[PDB]
């Protein structure tokens, strides 16, 4: 009885607007709490500034929307529209990081 | 009483003004135009240590900046920027 | 009484007296040692490898 | 534990900003795996940078200069 | 009286700062007369490029105050500044909207 | 010429942790034991204290 | 068939020299340099190392071509290949 | 023949290079794609060259120009110079 | 003014081999800062020592067992991209007649 | 003449140390010359670049050895660095 919408639709609507903001996606404090946990893994008894942990996570931000532009377009070239894990790896591969 | 900051925010905001007299400038705008600017002039003032070692000279030139900044940048940018530094240069060696 | 080195060996170096060197590892330590000359003939004369399992009699 | 603190719909966020329709699920735990590696080195560099000015504390500055000597450059923060 | 060079040459940026960064930034012992004039005319054309465009942009999003978006905008729009800052990522800038041909439904 | 000449007496080992007797090594860290609880507590031990032992009897470790 | 390309492809991977002519390389390279600037000299090691270097860019990019290809489950190489080998990497688009 | 020099990469020699990338099949429009693809390059190289040419006030393109031309690039090139 | 004849070289005085006297005329003459310190060049001068030691030892074990007395590019080649840490620092170079390392992919084998 | 200069006869001097029956090719020579300048080029390069950052005037065995450990991938770092500081404190003493 309730209206529901094809398997589809809000895909793009989410797509048209999580593209025109410019939000931070990811939660701030567990991506503080895995900074934090990494440099200690490093050095223990750091001291972050925000300002260098917003850049941190604009920065991986940034990188993982190109991944996954990249890895839209070698899903694409397979004649698929879902995305795995084959695509990362060629993209990964190309670009010149893994391999 | 603590240092003082430098950074290129008056410049930029009057040539904003110069060109758009009706059009503000935001805060973090000025913080990415500042380090744009910065980024730039690294670029251009690193790339042209390099032909002075590469000729065997000793003093940077007007006509070295001027082979330095046609390599950083895409065609009819280097050309108009040439062209704009080349009358700089004119118009300053007129008066000293 | 006598004195007993049980271990497995993981790494030997001999150079060209002579200068040797050994890691003896057991399930609960590792040790680094250092071999005279006589030692040095004491294991050419018994071919030891990596991963071997060997009592030493010190004495002798 | 807290690599798992990066959220399934944190993921599809990220994915719906890229452009692409259909997510498999799967993906999260080999993309969690690029997430680890990427901030792996950087963090590498910038505590570094931290540790020649004889401080233990990460400024701004140090994940910038970290990013530029990787080849990434970011404005905004002092670049 | 006392007259900026910057002001003699018809400039904005200056050319004394310029001049000054050449000289203690290690690039050259020795440093010409007219090298900071023709750094600080290039670095005006560049910015005043860059921000015609982005005022424009601000423009077109019928806004009178610059934001990064606008900046974002103006540098991937147009393909050569594109092409100059291609390794570089503005904060709070996100990506241009896009989507590709086979994605759109029927 | 007021200064003692060098030994020519080969030096003694002692455990860098308690101060016995040595008899072994380590070669993960360069330093030296007597048992096991020794060994448990060596390995235990962070890299500051394993390389403040090292500078204190100097050693080819800064 | 398919037999005697392997046999190609093992032998070419061990050789180490020039597989282009020198001569219309040359002739390619005056030709592009003529635009520039007219009535150009050329240092022998100049050309060399041009070819040289635009041989090794083309066996980079024939490996990553040849990866796109076996993606999606093919064994030729198109030009849908390539395009994308040069969008991923970044040289357009 | 009035023939563009272009056409004088060979097909036999971009086969040849093909093989040495290691691809077991070559279809019929690579051929004509790989040159153009060759042309961009050495448009992004001599455009440099000559341009140190110009900064030493030379009519002789030497080695090092080309070299330092790739090293700009991300490409740098051993065994020549430098 | 009497001074020592035949004075021995900070190279010698070091224990490397590399002139630490050249490599410090370079980096005062390179612009690099206006002083440059006293160990400086003897640290740079180790760690040159260092990776011309590692890549040449894996160029002759390299050229080896290809059954030759001398070393040619191919058999740096072969040594730098056989060892990931070489790979990797050298991943943007490109030496001329090296050559391309051998590698074909499962799929392409017959059968 | 010309001092054209290299490094030549040193990492030929060095080849004796690892491997004392083994020759090396002109063109090997000039691969390992354009090798070693170009790694002192870079190590010089980042330590210049981050004294610059931490205002100094003076690049010292600390800053050159946090060069080195920002550039040296994974353990040629650890390794170059304890072999760097053994050739200083041997100088030293």
């Amino acid at each position: 009885k309730p209206h529901r919408y094809r398997p589809g639709t809000v895909a793009l609507r989410e797509i048209r607007r999580y593209q025109k903001s410019t939000e931070l996606l990811i939660r701030k404090l567990p991506f503080q709490r895995l900074v934090r946990e990494i440099a200690q893994d490093f050095k223990t008894d750091l001291r972050f500034q925000s300002s260098a942990v917003m850049a941190l996570q604009e920065a991986c931000e940034a990188y993982l929307v190109g991944l996954f532009e990249d890895t839209n377009l070698c899903a694409i070239h397979a004649k698929r529209v879902t995305i795995m894990p084959k695509d990362i790896q060629l993209a990964r591969r190309i670009r010149g990081e893994r391999a | 009483k603590r240092s003082r900051k430098e950074s290129y925010s008056i410049y930029v905001y009057k040539v904003l003004k110069q060109v758009h007299p009706d059009t503000g400038i935001s805060s973090k705008a000025m913080g990415i135009m500042n380090s744009f600017v910065n980024d730039i002039f690294e670029r251009i003032a690193g790339e042209a240590s390099r032909l002075a070692h590469y000729n065997k000279r000793s003093t940077i030139t007007s006509r070295e900046i001027q082979t330095a900044v046609r390599l950083l940048l895409p065609g009819e940018l280097a050309k108009h920027a040439v062209s704009e530094g080349t009358k700089a240069v004119t118009k300053y060696t007129s008066a000293k | 009484e006598t004195e007993i080195i049980e271990g497995e060996v993981v790494e030997i170096q001999i150079d060209r007296s002579k200068v040797g060197k050994l890691t003896l590892k057991t399930t609960e330590m590792e040790t680094i040692y250092d071999l005279g000359t006589k030692m040095i003939e004491s294991l050419t004369k018994d071919k030891v490898q990596a991963g071997d399992v060997i009592t030493i009699d010190k004495a002798t | 534990d807290n690599i798992q603190g990066i959220t399934k719909p944190a993921i599809r966020r990220l994915a719906r900003r890229g452009g692409v329709k259909r997510i498999s699920g799967l993906i999260y735990e080999e993309t969690r795996g690029v997430l680890k590696v990427f901030l792996e080195n950087v963090i590498r560099d910038a505590v570094t940078y931290t540790e020649h000015a004889k401080r233990k504390t990460v400024t701004a500055m140090d994940v910038v200069y970290a990013l530029k000597r990787q080849g990434r450059t970011l404005y905004g923060f002092g670049g | 009286k006392a007259k900026t060079r910057s002001s003699r040459a018809g400039l904005q940026f200056p050319v004394g700062r310029v001049h000054r960064l050449l000289r203690k930034g290690n690039y050259s012992e020795r440093v010409g007369a007219g090298a900071p004039v023709y750094l600080a005319a290039v670095l005006e054309y560049l910015t005043a490029e860059i921000l015609e465009l982005a005022g424009n942009a601000a423009r077109d999003n019928k806004k009178t105050r610059i934001i990064p978006r606008h900046l974002q905008l103006a540098i991937r729009n147009d393909e050569e500044l594109n092409k100059l800052l291609g390794r570089v990522t503005i904060a709070q800038g996100g990506v241009l909207p896009n989507i590709q041909a086979v994605l759109l439904p029927k | 010429s007021i200064d003692a000449p060098p030994s020519f007496k080969p030096a003694k080992k002692y455990s860098d942790v308690s101060g016995l007797l040595a008899n072994y090594t380590d070669p993960q860290s360069k330093l030296r034991f007597s048992t096991i609880e020794e060994f448990s507590y060596i390995r235990r031990l962070p890299s500051d204290v394993v390389t403040g032992y090292l500078a204190l009897r100097k050693a080819t470790s800064i």
